[PDB]
């Protein structure tokens, strides 16, 4: 797993396309390169043993949606130092980099049925109180939880469901 | 011409690369200018791709990262048969007597 | 696009004609002390016995997670990565 090493090259990609305001165009340029990472036969090229500038220069033949400079130059410092798999995990990182800077975030709500769409506009807007940050919703449906609601932003979570109440009423006797 | 280029030192050990085609086998020869001096390694392991690590036939002080190296195609040869006798001789068979060149017909 | 880029990215392997191994074929990537890993072998089977250049055999022992680590069982200096 690569959540460690992904963080220096997530950050190196982040403070660069801000310098440029390009942060956008650097997004969907990540999220080309961990696509291409995942291919059956890239894959295969990854993991055998190539001289880092070979592979490199393999896998930028693979992307024209790659500004020609600054993409594949990360490219090519990923490949030197071996770690061209990591892409998939410095995407997350650079998307989360992103959330952060723009103080954005996205809140999971999770229910025993749909909400009535008054209930989700009190739920943001009492989350953006929670959160300094602009926040999406994402509604879901669980029957297991019968009643009440979980919010989940982040590792933070708020066990509102009544399943939560029992489990824990049972947990006092 | 040399075709490999040093990328480590660490005491004795040399790593050297070299294109994925040109590879020495094990036990080859190379060949380095350390300064104005030659120095020879020997061919160890062949690690990774295009790298291969030696281990240096002589003082391993004075490299620098990014040397050529020139790979030669045969392990360490000696001079071999009766132009040997009375003389003395280094691993590399060169003489260390000081009375100059060995004469050798075959290796 | 979400599809379409993965049916790009396979057009342009195709193009550039990087290619995985057959499955019984495999590339010497290490050499070292009568062990050398090979790279491929999707059908290696734990024990097997490889056949080398020069009609020789060797073990395959370790069925790593991207090569396979396996034994000469003969003189083992003249192998070289890329065979």
């Amino acid at each position: 797993e690569f959540i460690t090493v992904a963080r220096p090259y997530a950050k190196a990609a982040f403070d660069f396309a801000v310098e440029h305001q390009s942060v956008e165009r650097w997004q969907d340029m990540l999220a080309f390169a961990a696509e291409v990472t995942k291919n059956e036969q890239m894959a295969e090229l990854l993991s055998g043993a190539l001289a880092p500038e070979t592979l490199a220069e393999s896998f930028i033949a693979v992307a024209g949606e790659q500004l020609d400079e600054n993409g594949q130059n990360l490219i090519r410092v990923m490949a030197e130092n071996g770690r061209l798999n990591a892409l998939p995990d410095v995407l997350e990182q650079f998307i989360h980099l992103r959330a952060v800077s723009e103080a954005t975030a996205e809140v999971d709500v999770i229910s025993a049925a749909a909400l009535s769409e008054q209930q989700l506009a009190k739920i943001s807007a009492a989350m953006e109180k929670r959160l300094s940050r602009k926040v999406k919703l994402n509604a879901k449906i669980d029957k297991s939880v019968m009643a009440g609601v979980i919010i989940r932003a982040g590792d933070m979570v708020i066990d509102g469901s009544v399943r939560g109440r029992l489990e824990r009423l049972a947990d006092v006797l | 011409m040399a075709t490999g280029k040093i990328v480590q030192v660490i005491g004795a050990v040399v790593d050297v690369e070299f294109p994925q085609d040109a590879v020495p086998r094990v036990y080859d020869a190379l060949e380095v200018q350390n300064g104005n001096e030659r120095l020879v390694l020997e061919v160890q392991q062949q690690l990774g791709g295009g790298i291969v690590r030696t281990i240096a036939m002589g003082s391993s002080d004075g490299l620098r990262r990014g040397l050529d190296v020139k790979d030669l195609e045969h392990p360490i040869e000696v001079p071999v048969g009766k132009a040997t006798l009375g003389r003395i001789m280094n691993v590399l068979g060169e003489p260390v007597d000081m009375k100059g060149e060995i004469g050798e017909e075959e290796r | 696009n979400s599809t379409e880029i993965s049916e790009l990215i396979k057009q342009r392997i195709a193009q550039f004609n990087v290619v995985s191994e057959a499955h019984n074929e495999g590339t010497i990537v290490s050499v070292s002390d009568g062990v050398i890993r090979i790279h491929g072998l999707a059908d290696c089977m734990q024990g097997e016995m490889i056949s080398l250049p020069g009609n020789r055999y060797a073990i395959a022992l370790n069925l790593e997670r991207d090569s396979v680590g396996a034994v000469v069982m003969g003189p083992y200096a003249d192998l070289a990565e890329g065979m």
